[PDB]
């Protein structure tokens, strides 16, 4: 299995080298099941969350990308309250030499910067780009409430 | 003239404006105090969507009107 | 005469197995980009499309 080869290859490579803002590996036995946190990023409302996803990695990875959701609650135009995330990367954006630790890192980006004209969740949309400092203010509650 | 911009989350905008202000113009206020571009704009009165070349005065939007700001997201 | 990976399956691109250079000149292992470009028509690493 190519999924599994590179899996395993970027579970260590992320072993090897772990990231700050990160974790992630395999739900016990399932090599395509892994959880993963992310850090609330600095300077985000979201700032002191630690947000947990859920990645299943398809059994053609890396040619289809990883299905990846939050399973903390986060309030985010671009995820919803299934914790589904809309992500180039992750739909018609995704390229085969993406990784697991690149995808969480453009959540992390979508996190610090969310893409509200392609929202998800167009009222929270509606409200970032109205209203920043209410998104704010409700995305700091949310992970005071979720993420803390 | 006052007029009053309301967002479709229920945020009111209060915007100053001369009854002979373009659509375009009010768009432009809307832009310079939310940041959101004239193009993803949809500004509505009483039913009825405001062309960007028309006047305030052409839909009848007097002092204390409620405009109503709907913004073009894609999906 | 490089240890670099090919991006796709994350292994050296110079092992023993066929390399496959896309027009903007990025190379992957010949396998692992073929079953990309079956689905897609972009460089995995560019997105310049090969066509
Ligand atoms: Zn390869
Ligand atoms: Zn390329």
């Amino acid at each position: 299995s190519m999924a599994l080869k590179r899996i395993h290859k970027e579970l260590n490579d992320l072993a090897r080298d772990p990231p700050a803002q990160s974790s992630a590996g395999p739900v016990g036995d399932d090599m395509f099941h892994w959880q993963a946190t992310i850090m609330g990023p600095n300077d985000s409302p979201y700032q002191g969350g630690v947000f947990f996803l859920t990645i299943h990695f398809p059994t053609d990875y890396p040619f289809k990308p990883p299905k990846v959701a939050f399973t903390t609650r986060i309030y985010h135009p671009n995820i919803n309250s299934n914790g589904s995330i809309k992500l180039d990367i992750l739909r018609s954006q995704w390229s085969p030499a993406l990784t697991i630790s690149k995808v969480l890192l453009s959540i992390s980006s979508l996190l610090s910067d969310p893409n509200p004209d392609d929202p998800l969740v167009p009222e929270i949309a509606r409200i970032y780009k109205t209203d920043r400092e209410k998104y704010n203010r409700i995305a700091r509650e949310w992970t005071q409430k979720y993420a803390m | 003239m006052q007029i009053f911009v309301k967002t479709l989350t229920g945020k009111t905008i209060t915007l100053e404006v001369e009854p002979s202000d373009t659509i375009e113009n009010v768009k432009a206020k809307i832009q310079d105090k939310e940041g959101i571009p004239p193009d993803q704009q949809r500004l509505i009165f009483a039913g009825k969507q405001l062309e960007d070349g028309r006047t305030l005065s052409d839909y009848n939007i007097q002092k204390e009107s409620t405009l109503h700001l709907v913004l073009r997201l894609r999906g | 005469d490089t240890d670099e990976k090919c991006t796709i399956c994350l292994s050296m691109l110079e092992d023993g197995e066929d390399v496959r250079r896309l027009p903007c000149a990025h190379l992957f292992h010949q396998l692992c980009v073929d079953q990309w470009l079956a689905m897609s028509k972009k460089c995995p690493i560019c997105r310049v499309d090969i066509e």
